[PDB]
């Protein structure tokens, strides 16, 4: 634009709010199909590592 | 009310073998697990062997894992525990005890089997040499 003035406050911007919302949803969707590691955490008997 | 009877004990010699018969009635063996312990004079209890309905979960104690085998059958509802390669410090009264066989199932963890004797037999005898 040639000769015009406008003001805005980025802290009130919703582009960032929407970006956080859909990025959060995207991560959740990708993890839906593949396995969940719920059974793994049982009584583990650990002392140390040889390495 | 259940009863357990054992027979077949007599004088034994180190390096020999003995056949022990332990019949019981009053509870089906289809969903019952039998234990085995021994009571030497002046000493505490000692675990000997464990057995499931067919196989698996037949774990043995650390000190008696050498060549000891336990077998079960459903046709006549009895148990055996043949003594083999008897040592000079394994003489005691061997006891067979019934187990309730309670369990539990969680989709994540799976079957978990608990063990604790419920019924006990009269008791057998052993005498090395
Ligand atoms: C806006 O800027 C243009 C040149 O870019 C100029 O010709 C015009 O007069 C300006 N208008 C005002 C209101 O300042
Ligand atoms: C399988 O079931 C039959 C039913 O009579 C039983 O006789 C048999 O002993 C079972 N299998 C084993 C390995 O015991």
């Amino acid at each position: 634009l040639e000769n015009v003035t406008e003001n805005f406050n980025m802290w009130k911007n919703d582009m960032v709010d929407q970006m956080h919302e859909d990025i959060i949803s995207l991560w959740d969707q990708s993890l839906k199909p593949c396995v969940k590691l719920t059974p793994l955490c049982v009584t583990l008997n650990c002392s140390d590592a040889k390495v | 009310e259940v009863q357990l009877v054992e027979s077949g004990g007599n004088v034994v010699q180190p390096g020999g073998s003995l056949r022990l018969s332990c019949t019981a009635s009053g509870f089906s063996f289809d969903d019952s697990t039998m234990h085995w312990v021994r009571q030497a004079p002046g000493k505490g209890l000692q675990w000997v062997s464990l057995i499931s309905w067919n196989g698996g979960r037949t774990y043995y104690a650390d000190s008696v894992k050498g060549r000891f085998t336990i077998s079960r059958d459903n046709s006549k509802n009895s148990l055996y525990l043949q003594m083999n390669s008897l040592k000079t410090e394994d003489t005691a009264f061997y006891f067979c005890a019934k187990d309730k066989g309670d369990s539990d199932y969680d989709y994540n963890l799976g079957y978990s089997y608990f063990y604790y004797m419920d019924g006990w037999g009269k008791g057998t005898t052993v005498t090395v040499s």
